[PDB]
RNA sequence: GCCUGCGGCUUAAUUUGACUCAACACGGGAAACCUCACCCGGCCCGGACACGGACAGGAUUGACAGAUUGAUAGCUCUUUCU
């Protein structure tokens, strides 16, 4: 009566991970988080756009 | 098409900038190409040949294709018939 | 051996190939041993190197555990009316369709149907369904037979040469 | 092709040789007063041709 | 006589395609020059069939057609113009013809000068 | 409605791939030692295929390839 | 009694949508062909374009005759010409 074990893990097409350039760490990362939020400010009328917001 | 039919279509374009059609498969001939004896089936697809390359512009309204010459479409017809850069089309003429 | 689904039911679906992550039941005529017992599987590669392919254990030993070989026959719905459609390329005769009349169809997009009339002298069939089919669809029926393993038992197995990597 | 039997059936009289001038359809056509449009494509351009629903 | 000997045949073949008279190949080149309408002809020297060279030159001098010589079959088709080009202008792909028949000339005082004098002293 | 597929007859009727007779231009003319040019086949009495286009030698007849004119 | 629409049933197919008012002389649906989606047999390419293969010593196009073919359908075959 029904009941597979981990059906949806074994049905998913195994997509290999892309090779990107490494992330900066520590103080370097914080620096990049600072300049992305307070320094190069782009003007908007009411601010309705997020940071990750894809479309 | 035979090569007699290919080069009738291209003469009336560079003079003017416009070629039109009726979208008729049963058509014996196109009326602009008069006493030149090209079926109007042949006006369509050579003008469909230059769209996928990027030369003519489709903008369709009421069963009759309209077409213009691209800025890059201008230089294409000057290599085929060899018209010189001494002669302009009807675009750069008036006023 | 015969590989199978490791289920709790009576019928076990045959697996035609051994999968890299699934746990499978190998079914073979061997002289009866009592569980629990470990079970290893090797294969003679080249120059007599035994290659470990599959590890497990011994489950219940009984001939009553039926392994079922399935055959899924594809077809094409090329004419679609509402709830009744015309399928080709699943059969090629007329009485091929008439043989598999009581076989209930299914569909890749999840429709559950069954054949009505055969029409052509070539394999064409009218088929009823629960809902309306997409044209982008594929009709398919499932056929089953019971399969039992080959009698290839020899207790003698050659001594392997020392194993190495490629 | 070929030319002798490609479009050989005579598209004289009859609704296989009348099309809407807007949408190239052959059903529901209004050919009164030389409209030659479909009955639905008349209702888009009913006012722009100049017909008024007075009563 | 500024254009050189085989060099002067580059200007000749460009002008006819303004008015479309270069019938290429083996089959039309005999017949369209049988047609009492065309001026001259060339046969290439790189040519492999023995029955090829027999038929071509015999119809010429009877119907008052003089012959020049250039070597290659690769060479006398780039003047016919079948060869495709790359993005930077390299002759990427070659399918050349070993026969040319010129029917209508253009008007070039570079092309007409050098090659017509070649024929007088040959007589 | 759903579609009956119906893809079956006496299986195919394949088309004509074009005949490659290699160097058939050598067949028409025959040149002797002096340059003798005897034209083996017929010149058409028409206008568009006169003096440039030759005709056909079948087993009992004539058949032009341009204007499709037939003698015997 | 008949005209036409729906179901129902035979049919190669007797296309299809519509199902209480709010489906059923409705789809301007009075379809000989066409329309036409349906069924049978055949044709055409109407696969633009980019790149590779081939191809000019011709890639390919058109085809009388006769057989076949409903078809003066070069559609296939012989015939060998364009």
């Amino acid at each position: 009566s029904l009941a597979r074990a981990g059906k949806v893990r074994g049905q998913t097409p195994k997509v290999a991970k892309q090779e990107k350039k490494k992330k900066k760490t520590g103080r370097a990362k914080r620096r990049m988080q600072y300049n992305r939020r307070f320094v190069n400010v782009v003007p908007t009328f009411g601010k309705k756009k997020g940071p990750n917001a894809n479309s | 098409m035979p090569k007699k039919n290919r080069i009738a279509i291209y003469e009336l374009l560079f003079k003017e900038g416009v070629m039109v059609a009726k979208k008729d498969v049963h058509m014996p001939k196109h009326p602009e190409l008069a006493d030149k004896n090209v079926p109007n089936l042949h006006v369509m697809k050579a003008m469909q040949s230059l769209k996928s390359r990027g030369y003519v512009k489709e903008q369709f309204a009421w069963r009759h294709f309209y077409w213009y010459l691209t800025n890059e479409g201008i230089q294409y017809l000057r290599d085929y018939l060899h018209l010189p850069p001494e002669i302009v089309p009807a675009t750069l003429r008036r006023s | 051996p015969l590989f199978s689904q490791h289920t709790a039911a009576d019928k076990h679906k045959l697996q035609r190939f051994l999968t890299a992550d699934m746990a499978l039941v190998a079914t073979v005529y061997a002289p009866i041993t009592f569980p629990p017992a470990s079970v290893l599987l090797f294969k003679q590669k080249s120059n007599g190197m035994h290659s470990l392919i599959a590890t497990g254990h011994l489950m219940s030993v009984d001939p009553d555990r039926m392994v079922i070989k399935r055959v899924v026959l594809s077809g094409h719905p090329f004419k679609i009316f509402t709830k009744m459609a015309v399928v080709r390329y699943m059969f090629f005769n007329r009485e091929d369709v008439l043989w598999f009349k009581p076989v209930e169809l299914r569909t890749k997009w999840g429709r559950r149907g069954h054949i009505k009339e055969p029409l052509g002298t070539h394999g064409h069939m009218k088929c009823s369904f629960d809902g309306k089919l997409k044209s982008q669809d594929t009709v398919l029926m499932n056929l089953y037979k019971r399969v039992f393993p080959k009698w290839t038992y020899d207790p003698y197995v050659p001594e392997p040469v020392p194993w190495l990597k490629s | 092709g070929h030319q002798q039997l490609y479009w050989s059936h005579p598209r004289k009289f009859g609704q296989g040789s009348r099309s809407c001038r807007v949408c190239s359809n052959r059903h529901g056509l209004i050919r009164k007063y030389g409209l030659n449009m479909c009955r639905q494509c008349f209702r888009q351009y009913a006012k722009d041709i100049g017909f008024i629903k007075l009563d | 006589g500024v254009m050189d000997v085989n060099t002067a045949l580059q200007e000749v073949l460009k002008t006819a395609l303004i008015h479309d008279g270069l019938a290429r190949g083996i089959r039309e080149a005999a017949k369209a020059l049988d047609k009492r309408q065309a001026h001259l002809c060339v046969l290439a020297s790189n040519c492999d069939e023995p029955m090829y060279v027999k038929l071509v030159e015999a119809l010429c001098a009877e119907h008052q057609i003089n012959l020049i010589k250039v070597d290659d079959n690769k060479k006398l088709g780039e003047w016919v113009g079948l060869c495709k080009i790359d993005r930077e202008g390299k002759p990427r792909k070659v399918v050349g013809c070993s026969c040319v028949v010129v029917k209508d000339y253009g008007k070039e005082s570079q092309a007409k000068d050098v090659i017509e004098e070649y024929f007088k002293c040959k007589k | 409605k759903k579609r009956k597929k119906k893809s079956y007859t006496t299986p195919k009727k394949n088309k004509h791939k074009r005949k490659k007779v290699k160097l058939a231009v050598l067949k028409y003319y025959k040149v002797d030692e002096n340059g003798k040019i005897s034209r083996l086949r017929r010149e058409c009495p028409s206008d568009e295929c006169g003096a440039g286009v030759f005709m056909a030698s079948h087993f009992d007849r004539h058949y032009c390839g341009k204007c499709c004119l037939t003698y015997c």
